[PDB]
């Protein structure tokens, strides 16, 4: 909800 | 998915892949396929030995209990077919994408990620500690992360209600814990973020002492090493004290020397963090109100909690020791509630 910068980890 | 791997559950589940397999638990993906829900399944066999069955106890209690964001979610646990056909515990819990340690290892990550990831991890400290619950083994292989960055904890069977055993990694034990044998406290926990942190900044562990003695000197070399009566306050061990009074006279490094591109509001927190006085350590709570941390918290989304007695963990507390049928029992209650 507050991940406001839209983080995210490349995971495959 | 080795074939050496049996879970003697319903056929409705098809196991998918190994994710953990250790001494105590192990831990696959699998599909109920009646629903198509992919899940992870953690089995332990707890009853060779009472201690086994404890930490299953202590974990169960402590899943079911909690409901917060950044604590892994408890599904439900399968039940046996009898008790007298009950030799393993299947808890099943929401699948996560990967560990931290895994991520640490694998990724480079920004400082937004890094802070992102110690704010949830002392979220969902703050909730163990209003509810006095120390959790004793915070590391990034018990930190779950998705690919959108969430965050949860897991693996609560160390932990300890406030007021030959499984040993939590040394690399993230708090000094105090190594020296005497200090009542293990919420302190306790701070540290093992700060070593967290830290391992965030470095990509590797900051003090991943060989033994003992090398763990000691690890830390001291950089939080300096105590020396006047007030620095020894909280050692009370004459063993302990003599010891830490034969170390080099190390001063307390400066870390933004040494780490000059990390962010200067990040090391003031880990410099709070990796205190050695336990009372002078940050408490979670007011970690997460840190500077370095302003963009994420909340002080009206952050769980303080509801204490939890100590006869939440009463099994612990027997003058004779409680046998594994009566540990087999206190589990199925658990199963069946
Ligand atoms: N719900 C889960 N989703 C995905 N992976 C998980 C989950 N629970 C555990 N794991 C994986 O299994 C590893 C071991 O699980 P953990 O609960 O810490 O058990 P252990 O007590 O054996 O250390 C974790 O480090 C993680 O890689
Ligand atoms: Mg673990």
């Amino acid at each position: 909800r507050r991940n406001l910068k839209g983080l995210n980890l490349n995971l495959h | 998915m080795p074939k050496r791997i049996v879970y003697n559950i319903s056929s409705d589940f098809q196991l998918k892949s190994l994710l953990g397999e250790g001494a105590y638990g192990v831990v696959c993906s699998a599909t109920h396929k009646p629903t198509g829900e992919i899940v992870a399944i953690k089995k332990i066999e707890p009853f060779d030995k009472p201690l086994f069955a404890l930490r299953t106890l202590r974990e169960i209690k402590i899943l079911k209990h909690f409901k917060h964001e950044n604590i892994i979610t408890i599904f439900n646990i399968q039940r046996p077919d009898s008790f007298e056909n009950f030799n393993e515990v299947y808890i099943i819990q929401e699948l996560m994408q990967t560990d931290l340690h895994r991520v640490i290892s694998t990724q480079m990550l920004s400082d937004d990620h890094i802070q992102y990831f110690i704010y949830q991890t002392l979220r969902a400290v703050k909730v163990l500690h209003g509810s006095n619950v120390i959790h004793r083994d915070l590391k990034p292989s018990n930190l779950l992360i998705n690919s959108n960055c969430d965050l949860k904890v897991c693996d609560f069977g160390l932990a300890r209600i406030i007021d030959v055993e499984f040993v939590a990694t040394r690399w993230y034990r708090a000094p105090e814990v190594m020296l005497t044998s200090a009542k293990y406290s919420r302190a306790m926990d701070v540290w093992s973020c700060g070593c967290i942190l830290a391992e965030l900044f470095l990509r590797r562990p900051i003090f991943p002492g060989r033994d003992y003695r090398h763990q000691l000197l690890l830390i001291f070399g950089i939080i300096g090493t105590p020396h006047s009566d007030n620095d020894l306050r909280c050692i009370e061990s004459p063993r302990a004290r003599e010891y830490i009074k034969s170390l080099p006279m190390y001063p307390a490094a400066p870390l933004e020397k040494m780490f000059p591109r990390v962010n200067p509001k990040g090391i003031d927190l880990l410099q709070r963090m990796l205190v050695f006085d336990p009372a002078k350590r940050i408490t979670a709570k007011e970690a997460l109100e840190h500077p370095y941390l302003q963009t994420y918290h909340d002080p009206n989304d952050e769980p303080e909690g509801e204490p939890i007695p100590p006869s939440f963990f009463e099994f612990d507390h027997y003058k004779e020791a409680l046998t594994t049928k009566d540990l087999k029992k206190l589990i199925w209650n658990e199963i069946f509630s």
